[PDB]
């Protein structure tokens, strides 16, 4: 049997357009690859059993709103009719009656010659892959950037560019939410480490994502303030003067709450009219959480590996360990 | 100079992105008799870390396009690096080191001229400065491709380990140092020791 | 219907810019600017800015208007 | 030619009650994931 | 929010609002000219000196012309 998404074969991999395919719990995904002649043979197959000369096939097109109007698909006509094609081809396949597969649930991107980011969202990352030969300057960019290598020529030949999707979002602002509901009459050390908890679960699965996201930023700042709000309201209190930052990232040892940063930073702002068109530099910094103090609080997410930064060591340290152990079998050592 | 390392430092921590390290170093305003030593934390504390994490390379690159002297001090710090402290480091801590200069040569922030001064032979060669090349080239490979680094490497000269001139054997020793690497920019020394033998 | 484009002269472009009948305009043409004869007997007319210059006459009048109002709606909207 | 392998494809209001409606269908739907 | 980059407020977010900016950021056809040129100026001195009646100038133009072919092959 093969490994996740390798082939015996170049022949058996051009052989059909359905290129790879993956199934999560009930998250499909589905990466197909046309030539110029299938993709408008299905087109005209869809434009003749659904008819639309009034080109509504944009409207009700469901698109990556987090990423900007460049970044996100372009309602290119032919790529919207190649991607509702697809759609329909997919939904033919399987009976309602098994799934209730909708076109509202689902994500259709078409990298083309009009559009060229190629979109997905797995596992809570909003995705976008956009290729070396396809960006106008290669720019370095963020820690929330992959290096995708080709394995054929070793060579990084594409940037995937990651964000925290707008679900998992929500989903740990409803986590801080429910961190302050459930903590009725609770110790201000049990708020603490349940921030602590809920927060090296945000930045050990996001790890790397959360820099190029501009909401989860939003919302930790908001939340962390809701923490300390909620140690301050237990003393009925709120006063800046009164409760330093030496009071909450104290750690438990020390006699402190313990809690871990990760809104002392500057939150990266630019312009609200431009950035939901283009890919906006970091042109301005709001203050995330000011103090009165010049307390520079350290950040947890500097103090964990992103995942990058994680593979590629992953991969190292696995070909050491593999080269090791056909070493030890080679001096017949157990090692 | 503990606490203005210390203030460096939790400058390097208390920033998420490297543009805004960049911001908070670039609003300390600090003048060129601490340029260099700034420099050197951002190195040292660069090399803590199990991997190479890409917030040192983007902060870095923001220091090189803010102003010309901290261009000179990432000059004087390689030549520094290169010269002397690698026979301090442990493999780990070349691997982040190199793959941080190869990131900022590939980008071409750093000069082909900084590479200038790396003259590969046995005796001037260190063991942890061979594996530093490696990782250098590693690092150039997998960002720029063969062909782009065959012309950035023929932009400019590189006397040292590419010896054109050379030696009949310094050749063959850079041959077989770099085929242990695996980059497979060989041929002109190829055509060259194939004139030299005869 | 082969035509092509000169630029105007700058002193040139000035006086027409102050928006300032053949044999007048041909004798104020030849003895300021430095025109040619053949040039200067043969013009259609001038919309502001922009002049058209000729180089078998009833073919030529019979579509006069015809012509300058294609000339117009041309520089009205360029290319 | 190339659908043809499979097993399925195109080749082969208003009601009074609220929570039997189709608004309230939707929002459980949507609500409980 | 001047520039368009701050905050709609400072309440709301919990932060201080502070925006500060960043520090990281053909010869046949000249012929013809020529020749249409000549014309002109011949008919500019017919104009200038004693040529009301057209059939003279006409002519004198004419004999231009032809000369004028004649000297272009």
């Amino acid at each position: 049997p093969n490994e996740f998404m390798q082939f015996k074969s170049k022949e058996v991999e051009k052989a059909h357009p359905i290129r790879l395919y993956t199934r999560y719990l009930d998250r499909i995904y589905m990466l197909f690859h046309f030539e110029e002649d299938e993709g408008e043979e299905l087109t005209d197959e869809y434009l003749a059993e659904n008819p639309d000369p009034n080109f509504e096939n944009s409207i009700g097109y469901n698109n990556r709103k987090c990423w900007p109007k460049d970044s996100r698909m372009r309602l290119i006509r032919q790529d919207v009719n190649l991607g509702r094609a697809v759609f329909w081809e997919i939904q033919s396949r399987v009976p309602t009656s098994l799934t209730s597969i909708k076109w509202e649930n689902a994500f259709v991107s078409v990298y083309s010659k009009n559009n060229p980011n190629l979109l997905f969202s797995m596992c809570g990352f909003e995705v976008r892959i956009l290729p070396r030969q396809r960006m106008e300057e290669v720019v370095s960019n963020d820690e929330g950037v992959w290096d995708l290598v080709d394995e054929r020529t070793k060579q990084r030949t594409a940037k995937a560019y990651l964000k925290v999707s707008e679900e998992e979002i929500k989903k740990f602002d409803s986590r801080i939410r429910g961190i302050l509901m459930a903590s009725g009459s609770t110790t201000f050390t049990k708020v603490a480490a349940k921030w602590n908890t809920s927060l090296i679960s945000l930045f050990t699965y996001f790890r790397e994502a959360i820099v190029a996201t501009e909401p989860l930023l939003d919302i930790l700042v908001k939340g962390e303030t809701r923490i300390q709000n909620r140690v301050k309201l237990g003393l009925n209190s709120k006063m800046p003067t009164r409760f330093p930052p030496a009071v909450f990232y104290t750690p438990k040892e020390l006699g402190g709450l313990g809690m871990i940063s990760a809104s002392h930073i500057l939150i990266p702002a630019s312009d609200l009219s431009w950035s939901k068109q283009t890919d906006t530099g970091i042109t301005h910094f709001r203050a995330g959480m000011t103090h009165e103090d010049e307390k520079l609080i350290p950040t947890i997410f500097r103090y964990i590996t992103t995942w990058e930064n994680e593979f590629l060591d992953s991969q190292r340290v696995w070909a050491e360990y593999a080269t090791k152990r056909q070493e030890a079998i080679q001096q017949n050592r157990r090692l | 100079d503990v606490e203005f390392k210390k203030k460096i430092y939790l400058v390097l921590k208390s920033s998420l992105s490297g543009d805004e390290a960049a911001h908070k170093l670039l609003k300390l305003k600090i003048a060129n008799n601490l340029k260099k030593s700034v420099v050197d934390i951002i190195i040292k504390s660069s090399l803590q870390e199990s991997t190479f994490s890409k917030f040192y390379s983007i902060l870095s690159e923001r220091m090189i396009t803010f102003h010309r002297s901290w261009q000179t001090a990432y000059n004087e710090t390689f030549e520094q690096n290169y010269t002397q402290d690698i026979e301090d480091y442990e493999t780990d801590q070349l691997r982040i080191l190199g793959k941080f200069w190869g990131h900022l040569i590939s980008y071409e922030f750093l000069p082909m001229d900084c590479l200038k001064i790396i003259k590969l032979t046995e005796e001037e060669s260190c063991p942890q400065g061979r594996i530093f090349i490696k990782f250098l080239f590693q690092e150039l490979v997998n960002e720029l491709g063969l062909d782009e680094l065959q012309l950035r490497l023929n932009s400019s000269k590189l006397d040292g380990m590419f010896p054109l001139e050379g030696d009949a054997e310094h050749i063959r020793y850079s041959i077989n140092f770099f085929t242990a690497i695996g980059l497979g920019l060989t041929e002109d020394m190829r055509s060259r020791l194939t004139i030299i033998q005869e | 219907i082969s035509v092509a484009a000169e630029p105007m002269d700058s002193k040139m472009i000035q006086d027409l810019s102050r928006n300032t009948n053949p044999r007048k305009l041909s004798k104020i043409l030849r003895t300021e600017y430095g025109w040619d004869s053949l040039a200067s007997r043969n013009v259609w007319s001038f919309y502001n800015g922009n002049v058209l210059i000729n180089d078998s006459p009833e073919l030529l009048s019979k579509y006069k208007e015809q012509i300058i109002q294609g000339f117009y709606w041309a520089v009205k909207e360029g290319p | 030619s190339w659908r043809k392998g499979t097993a399925f494809g195109r080749h082969k209001g208003y009601i009074n009650d609220m929570t039997k409606s189709e608004y309230h269908q939707e929002f459980l739907h949507k609500h409980v994931r | 929010s001047y520039n368009g980059i701050g905050l709609k407020s400072a309440k709301g977010s919990s932060t201080s609002g502070h925006v500060q900016r960043s520090l990281a950021s053909i010869e046949t056809h000249m012929e013809k000219r020529e020749i249409e040129v000549q014309v002109s100026e011949l008919r500019d001195r017919l104009e200038e000196e004693e040529t009301l009646s057209e059939e003279q100038i006409d002519k004198k133009c004419e004999a231009l012309r032809a000369k004028l072919t004649n000297e272009w092959q």
